[PDB]
């Protein structure tokens, strides 16, 4: 009852990391380079070929994810990893040109509809790990209690 | 030949709902959420499945002392247990 | 005395995103999602944790033949493994 | 690394089932009585005292869930179960007076904010299982493929 792994000699594992640190209006995400270096080194040690994309809009993130789903490497792969690192709101991942007046949001539902069986038949019956990092505009998730 | 297949299957999302804003002291410091994930991914890769690894990340964040973090595993659609198998 | 505590912790949601509309034949028939859940909850209660039980429900629905069902486990915030312990 | 269970001799496990079968505009959910009978018998065999609520609006579901969180039985309990059975849309659970023109939706985010540590301190460090049944308006989740 375990997911069948592919032989190391003839496999093409592929992973994608989309990170946003430089922005137009919203605060800079400094120290993100350490997060990129950490995740890329980890996934590569796990056998995944890592594609890193820096500072993209919601429209650019949609196209890049759509292009990633139609890669021929997934045909001879057994699993995949998706890493999103940016600001986060109620809807989902923020883009680089996201502001209070002009919204630029990549919806989380669109990510699942991109790697799904219908739009991505190459990753059928294959584990799809989506790691998202989204800092939300709500006070630190801690509450004090009397004991 | 034709066969039925689920549109959404074999998915696992591991995202932090808790805020991870940049600190005033050490501005170039790495993320505590990303850092703790990698630490568990290195030691428990050849012993536990990814869904169980995410639980170990959640178990390590049970008591808040530094940054308050509690990630949530969402849209789990994995029929089987996914072991990574390092070096295989 | 004061202590920090996570606002959202120890949660597990098990919901069916797939449609479960009423059938024309047998209108008073019980739900396939609810039915299959109970079946696994009865046999695997004294052997597996609830999060692992939901996986067994997902594993049983892997091949579609009757009603197409694939439930998703969402907002998992369980730090530990929750065993039910029947009759204890 | 297992959730500490409470002694059977002195515990007050409590569960809530909210089911909607009769509606004003949207189709009837016939055969729901079998789902109620099945779940109630199951949870009671697991040690939970089951409260069953039939045909409620979003406003009524909010009050009933808020009242369930402030129950003194949770103080001497170790776990809880929440069962929602109704029609479902993009937002969440539909109410009994829900229509195309007049919406009556109980949001899923409100359920988690009701049983959370801040609004429900009695269920702190205690497993909270929320089983939802929501039939969505999307064609059966199956796609054919050539093999
Ligand atoms: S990566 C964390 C972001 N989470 C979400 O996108 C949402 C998850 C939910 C749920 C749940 F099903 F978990 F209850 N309900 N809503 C309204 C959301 S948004
Ligand atoms: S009970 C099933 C209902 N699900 C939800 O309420 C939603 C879950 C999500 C997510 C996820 F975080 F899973 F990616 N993203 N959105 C936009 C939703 S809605």
């Amino acid at each position: 009852e375990i997911y069948p792994i592919m032989d190391k000699s003839s496999r093409t594992r592929l992973a994608l990391i989309i990170c946003n640190e430089e922005f137009d209006s919203i605060p800079r995400r400094t120290g993100a380079e350490v997060d990129i270096t950490g995740m890329t080194m980890l996934l590569q040690n796990l056998g995944y070929s890592v594609d890193v994309k820096k500072n993209l809009t919601a429209s650019d993130m949609t196209t890049e994810l759509e292009a990633f789903a139609h890669r021929p490497e997934h045909k001879t792969s057994d699993s995949t990893f998706l890493v999103f690192m940016s600001h986060g709101i109620r809807e989902g991942i923020c883009g680089k040109k996201h502001s209070e007046q002009v919204p630029d949001i990549l919806q989380l539902n669109a990510i699942f509809n991109m790697l799904n069986t219908k739009n991505c038949p190459s990753l059928k019956d294959k584990p799809k790990v989506i790691i998202i990092q989204a800092a939300r505009g709500d006070s630190p998730g801690v509450v004090w209690f009397k004991d | 030949a034709i066969k039925k297949a689920h549109i959404e299957k074999d998915f696992i999302a591991f995202c932090s709902s808790t805020p991870d804003n940049v600190s005033w002291r050490h501005p170039t410091m790495g993320s505590v959420f990303i850092g703790r994930l990698i630490e568990h991914m290195q030691e428990y890769a050849a012993s536990a499945d990814v869904e169980e690894i995410f639980r170990k990340v959640r178990f390590s964040f049970e008591q808040p002392d530094g940054r308050a973090q509690m990630p949530t595993t969402e849209r789990v659609t994995l029929t089987r247990a996914f072991y990574l198998f390092p070096g295989h």
